[PDB]
């Protein structure tokens, strides 16, 4: 059982990644063009981890 | 997603994205009978969805 939790738990290679393993948390600048741009995204993957 | 690379995954016939699906992960939105008369034409395609 805890093989198989920690082979579930893949390690991060892409936005993708970060955006369904919620573990590992993550944030950009405040007021610079990466918070501008996902806050317009509508591509539900950038968008679900700009929420 | 389409409009954010628009200047990539945009291909200009039908052919010219044959060669895309089968050098990288890409996939098509084309539709029709293209994809029926592609599918037995060689069996290293796979139409996928109704």
């Amino acid at each position: 059982a805890f093989l198989t939790v920690e082979r579930m738990e893949s390690p991060i290679d892409s936005a993708d990644d970060l955006a369904k393993q919620t573990k590992i948390e993550y944030g950009a600048v405040e007021d610079g063009a990466t918070m501008t741009f996902f806050k317009k995204s509508k591509i539900s993957t950038y968008d679900k981890m700009w929420a | 997603f389409m409009s954010s690379r628009r200047q990539s995954v945009l291909v200009k016939s039908n052919e010219e994205g044959i060669q895309r699906v089968l050098t990288s992960d890409y996939a098509f939105l084309m539709e029709s009978t293209t994809i029926e008369f592609v599918t037995q034409r060689n069996c290293n395609l796979t139409q996928i969805g109704g």
